């Protein structure tokens, strides 16, 4: 404005929530998905 | 030396053009606006005055120094002089100094020279009509002067400027009082100046007595004359009272009123931000979520700069305690992202059902939360993380074992497995029925009531809001 | 704010804080700690016990608090932790049901402590509720069985009354 | 006078507050009289 | 002087007060 | 193939048929909001032209 | 939903056309 | 006159994301930099890649020879504009002018485009200009100006009717729908299939086979999935050419759950290296999961996860947390009994999900119009 308080101090986002779920969980993932095969 | 020597002359006349005609056309226009119409107010040059103050506050302010245009501080504060027919000759004197600065070098007098200068409106004897024009001609050098921040010996001149402004305030309270109209143009200035009071007092000492003065002013506005002033005074109160314990929480309920009409526009919404943090301390989110969201949607268009981003920093806090939170990178700003990185990892681990993931973020990133004073949420948010985990596991599993559920949520023992669910049922978190023999926990999915109650409750907000859009459209449509 | 440091400054806030918690004041608790938020976490164990008590009150506890109620410095919190005792014990009875199908005898005796107290007999009165042999029951049933059938149809018509009124206010 | 010169400040404030309130009611009457001019058109 | 105008400024208050009833009634009959 | 509606069971060897045919009432609203997207988007051009 | 659908459209045509016909018509007169 | 620059966009995406490729990815890029005299495109890559050593005179004599080649046409126009004709001058300069801006940046192109838009009286060269906007829209990944001229070209095209350029645009909207996330519109616009065959602006046709088949496995339902590949003759041969891609289709219809990890493995490695899929690939991973889980859980009303270990080899807790997170997302509701190793279906989703889309989109829409409503005024 700049008056008063402030001088004192589809889209891809909806799916980017789920991507954030993929970031902290199960990586992507390829390698682990391929490593779980020979474990048992 | 030749290059810079020839680059010194061009700059100073650029302000000496615009800044000379700026408050002469705005102040001199508001001079005739103050004699009549005077409806409301309006005084549209008061809004133009907001634009002009913000105009110099980017470029060029007042000074410096600069050893060129620093003579404008005594220039405009001299020569009222005195009555309107005598002011023509003085308006010409303002232009004679242009030839003085064009022929010889410009004279710089500031700092200790400002003491008689600020007392020259009292020496001229007098303006004599417009206290706000003298308050503007005295403040306009003083307001950007705070940008020096030299802190040595000129801050007591800012105290002398509050004293001289208090003289102009005694003249503001005694004179007029019947269709004042000088007060309504001065309430913007009493606002800005009181915010500059707290600005200067933040660099030295908090103001305990100036709040006695401020509250004298505050309560004395009601009922005699309050237009736009008290809405700002309440925010002055709230601003340092939110930083300084205590009781100020329930102080707002006895102040309201509201206070209507909401002014100035966004200036009211930020008030909703201050009271949003306040009402968050009472842990009521439903009242807090609306006041937070309204703050952001009621504030256009920026820039600047970071406070509009900080109000959003605290916006999603109450929603994180709610348990229902949208992903916050839709509001992501290139200047904001870099600031909330640690904070963003916080909400990232909050929405998850892992408790250890959440306890790591407080350890590593608590150092940033110390500066924001946001630890008030970090104790009460744990309740929401456990409630989130149990909600997930409730809908995602038909029948769950209480002993085997503790390993995933690091619940660590069988006994609290019963406790979380006990309060979950008590708060209506889960409808499942639990049998204690081994024990086990079974859950059931009930519906069909569903769209009976929930959509009609929303419709009550939807339709009322749509007819309000109709009323607000009719209001602005009938003006022509 | 410049005064000689008081050795009691720490827990004297925790006496009124634990009493305030016995009164169940949610808004005053958090605004009490608003004076020194970073200092109460880093030091003052006397204040770190009530905030751990709040952490344990969102659990809730019940049992974790019973493990922390054995060891308190305290001091003078004896008079307050007795009030905290009773105000928790009635909450065992309130929060166990609704809604649990059944709970075995000695299993509830593990939370009531003692051996064969008369508090569980007084609970057999207060709750009522049921007293069964070597077991207990939430009958009947879970409880009162809300339907609610034609009861909500009255307010379902009523809400639409004023809703149509809002349509007529446009008009 | 204290009765008075400053008590007539509240007294005449009733004039300015009635004229301000009436300036709102007169804005509500002006914008509504445009209705009658238009409906008569 | 002071009390004179004090009693002079509620006149248009009441005049426009009945003017509200005026405009409100007239537009309703004008719709018919 | 959707030409047949129901559900089976491997353990008990039980096929169960269930059907709730009509989808029309939602199509009503869904195909509306989908177009109202471009409605609001089209309003941003006028709202941007009047302001600046 | 249809209600709120057209409510915004009414406000659309009314506010857009009127605010333009207000300030842009007054600026040429004075 | 596009693929030499389009593959440069391919190599810039190949260099940008992975920092582990320091050899074959810079070599082919310099191989295309020494030719066509690309000047401005490699500055942005010079900041990220190495600064050498020396470029300087090697590319300075080439940009000065490009400016002599530029000034010889700029010196040909005023001798050409002395004489006069219809388009014979202004059209002679624009083609090489957009090639001269092909050397660098957007400038000479953006001026040449608005220049020639007032020249051509037909859509022939107009849409060619549009194609230039699309190729540059891929290089600078700027979707602003490619959504406009396309909308304007569809009106001049269908006034009206076309063959080659129409089926071309059908692929273009597929490239934009795959750049962003649109699964149904991409496969719908990909219905032309082999009718566009090999094209320079359509780059490799063999890879077009793969791109068009990767979208058909999501938004296309199983009856319609085999309806496109089995009934469509033109698409049946191209899949027979590549046994790896064909494996995924016929294994998907075969319902075998052992191969899906191995087949999606290859699909995921190709998803990473290829561009535009970086944002969208992580959604695809779970997409195919729920698409296999659909046909899986629809067959039996009661199922045990120990049976799923046989098809998955061997999931125990893996699919436990997996399916749990699919349920929490409202994706294919199914009730699983924990520690009892039982899964239940249900779900008669035609009740709640029928009515749930209304509230999900309604809230976002009306919250948009709330902001627009408070904008006016102030």
């Amino acid at each position: 404005m700049s008056e008063k308080k402030q001088p004192v101090d589809e889209d891809n986002w909806d799916d980017d929530n789920v991507e954030d779920d993929f970031s902290n969980q199960l990586r992507a993932e390829l390698e682990k998905h391929g490593y779980k095969m020979e474990t048992s | 030396p030749p290059g810079g020597g020839e680059q010194e002359p061009p700059p100073p006349p650029a302000p000496q053009d615009v800044e000379m005609k700026e408050e002469a056309a705005t102040g001199g226009g508001s001079t005739g606006e103050a004699d009549g119409k005077t409806a409301a107010a309006a005084a549209e040059h008061s809004q133009r005055e907001l634009d002009t103050v913000t105009l110099e506050d980017i470029k060029e302010h007042v000074k410096q120094l600069e050893k060129a245009v620093s003579g404008k501080e005594p220039r405009f504060v001299l020569r009222a002089l005195r009555m309107l027919p005598s002011t023509s000759r003085r308006l010409n004197h303002y232009v004679l100094y242009k030839a003085v600065q064009g022929f010889f070098t410009s004279n710089n007098a500031t700092r200790d020279f400002l003491l008689p200068f600020l007392e020259e409106p009292m020496d001229t004897e007098a303006d004599l009509q417009f206290r706000p024009r003298t308050g503007k001609a005295a403040s306009t050098p003083l307001l950007p002067e705070v940008e020096a921040y030299l802190q040595l010996l000129v801050v007591i001149f800012m105290m002398n400027s509050k004293r001289y402004k208090e003289a102009q305030k005694i003249s503001d309270d005694l004179m007029q009082k019947i269709s004042t109209q000088n007060r309504r143009a001065l309430d913007l200035v009493a606002a800005k100046c009181y915010y500059y009071h707290a600005r200067v007092y933040e660099f030295l000492d908090k103001l305990d007595v100036v709040r006695s003065f401020l509250h004298a002013r505050l309560r004395t506005a009601t009922l005699r004359h309050d237009a736009d002033g008290q809405a700002t005074l309440l925010n002055l109160l709230l601003r340092n009272y939110l930083h300084y314990s205590l009781y100020d929480q329930a102080e707002k309920l006895v102040s309201k009123s509201v206070f209507p009409e909401q002014a100035n526009n966004n200036e009211w919404a930020r008030y909703l931000y201050y009271t949003g943090r306040i009402k968050a301390i009472q842990l009521e989110y439903s009242e807090a979520r609306r006041t937070m969201t309204n703050a952001l949607r009621k504030a256009p268009q920026h820039t600047a700069v970071g406070f509009k981003q900080t109000v959003h920093k605290l916006l999603i806090v109450v929603e994180l305690l709610l348990g229902e939170i949208p992903d916050r990178l839709q509001f992501r700003q290139p200047s904001l992202k870099r600031s909330l990185m640690p904070y963003f990892l916080l909400t990232q681990a909050v929405r998850t059902g892992n408790l250890a993931k959440f306890n790591q973020v407080l350890d590593q990133f608590g150092e940033k939360f110390q500066a924001d004073g946001t630890y008030t949420l970090i104790i009460r948010l744990r309740h929401n993380v456990i409630k989130t985990g149990v909600r997930m596991i409730s809908l995602s599993y038909s029948r769950i074992s209480l002993a085997d559920i503790a390993q995933k949520l690091q619940l660590d023992s069988p006994e609290d497995a019963e406790f979380i669910v006990a309060k979950a049922i008590r708060d209506g978190v889960i409808e499942a029925s639990i049998n204690h023999e081994k024990g086990y926990v079974q859950s059931k999915e009930m519906i069909d009531i569903y769209s009976t109650r929930e959509p009609q409750l929303a419709f009550h907000q939807r339709i009322s809001f749509c007819l309000d859009i109709h009323n607000m459209s009719v209001k602005a449509m009938r003006f022509p | 704010e410049q005064l000689p440091e008081s050795a009691y400054m720490h827990q004297l806030l925790g006496l009124n804080l634990l009493f305030l918690l016995s009164q169940n004041r949610v808004a005053e608790f958090h605004t009490e700690l608003e004076r020194l938020p970073a200092k109460d976490i880093q030091t003052n164990v006397y204040i770190k016990h009530p905030v751990s008590l709040e952490q344990y009150l969102m659990e809730g506890s019940y049992n974790k608090v019973f493990l922390a109620k054995g060891n308190i410095p305290a001091e003078s919190y004896t008079f307050f932790i007795d009030i905290l005792l009773d105000t928790i014990r009635d909450e065992i009875a309130g929060c166990i049901e609704k809604a649990y199908e059944k709970i075995l005898f000695t299993e509830a005796t593990r939370i009531l402590f003692f051996n064969t107290p008369k508090k569980m007999t007084d609970y057999a009165k207060k709750r009522g509720w049921v007293l069964g042999p070597n077991n207990y029951y939430s009958f009947a049933s879970q409880q009162q069985k809300p339907e609610d059938t034609t009861i909500p149809s009255t307010e379902l018509a009523k809400q639409v009354i004023e809703y149509a009124r809002q349509l007529e206010m446009i008009v | 006078l204290e009765e008075g010169k400053a008590g007539s400040g509240l007294r005449q404030y009733y004039l300015s507050k009635i004229e301000e309130l009436q300036l709102i009611v007169n804005d509500k009457s002006q914008n509504l009289r445009r209705l009658q001019a238009q409906r008569n058109e | 002087d002071l009390y004179s105008r004090y009693k002079k400024l509620q006149q248009e208050l009441e005049f426009l007060e009945v003017q509200e009833e005026y405009i409100k009634d007239e537009q309703k009959n004008l719709k018919k | 193939d959707k030409k047949f509606h129901g559900i089976l069971d491997q353990g008990e060897g039980v096929l169960i048929i269930f059907d709730e045919p009509p989808v029309d009432k939602t199509y009503e609203a869904a195909l509306e909001t989908i177009q109202n997207m471009s409605k609001v988007v089209d309003s941003l051009y006028n709202k941007a032209k009047k302001l600046t | 939903y249809l209600a709120s659908l057209i409510r915004s459209v009414v406000a659309l045509h009314n506010l857009i056309n009127n605010k333009i016909a207000n300030r842009d018509a007054e600026k040429k007169e004075g | 006159p596009k693929n030499p620059d389009l593959r440069i966009a391919q190599l810039r995406f190949l260099l940008s994301l992975p920092e582990h490729r320091g050899d074959a990815a810079v070599r082919d890029e310099l191989m295309a930099a020494v030719r066509d005299n690309n000047m401005a495109p490699y500055y942005e890559a010079l900041c990220k890649s190495l600064d050498w050593q020396i470029d300087v005179d090697l590319l300075n004599k080439m940009k000065k020879a490009n400016e002599d080649e530029l000034k010889r046409l700029d010196e040909e126009l005023e001798d050409a504009e002395k004489n006069l004709g219809e388009s014979e001058i202004r059209d002679a300069m624009m083609a090489k002018a957009e090639y001269l801006c092909r050397i660098g940046d957007k400038e000479g192109a953006l001026t040449a485009f608005r220049k020639t838009y007032d020249k051509t009286v037909a859509l022939g060269h107009r849409l060619d200009i549009v194609f230039y906007l699309l190729r540059i829209g891929l290089f600078y990944m700027d979707n602003d100006l490619i959504t406009r001229n396309t909308e304007k070209a569809k009106s001049l095209i269908e006034e009206g009717g076309d063959w080659d350029r129409r089926n071309r645009l059908k692929v273009y909207q597929g490239l934009y729908c795959v750049a962003i996330r649109d699964f149904k519109q991409a496969a719908e616009l990909f219905l032309d299939t082999v009718s566009t065959f090999t094209s320079y602006e359509l780059m490799d046709y063999k890879t077009f086979v793969t791109y068009t088949v990767y979208v058909s496995m999501i938004a296309l339902e199983r009856p319609d999935l085999r309806e496109k590949v089995i009934k469509g003759a033109e698409i049946l041969e191209v899949l027979h050419s590549l046994p790896a891609v064909r494996q995924y289709l016929f294994s998907l219809y075969e319902c075998r759950y052992s191969v899906f990890f191995q087949s999606l493995a290859v699909v995921e490695q190709e998803m990473k290296k290829d561009w535009l899929f970086a944002p969208h690939y992580r959604y695809y991973v779970r997409e195919m999961r729920i698409h296999a889980y659909s046909q899986l859980l629809e067959s039996y009303r009661s199922l045990t996860l120990g049976y799923m270990a046989e098809a998955f080899g061997v999931g125990v807790e893996f699919i436990d947390q997996e399916l749990s997170r699919f349920i929490a997302a409202g994706r294919l509701h199914c009730k699983i009994d924990k520690v009892n190793e039982i899964v239940e279906t249900n779900r008669p989703d035609s009740k709640n999900w029928q009515y749930q889309e209304t509230i999900k989109k309604g809230d976002l829409l009306l919250n948009r119009v709330q902001k627009l409503s408070r904008v006016i005024n102030m």
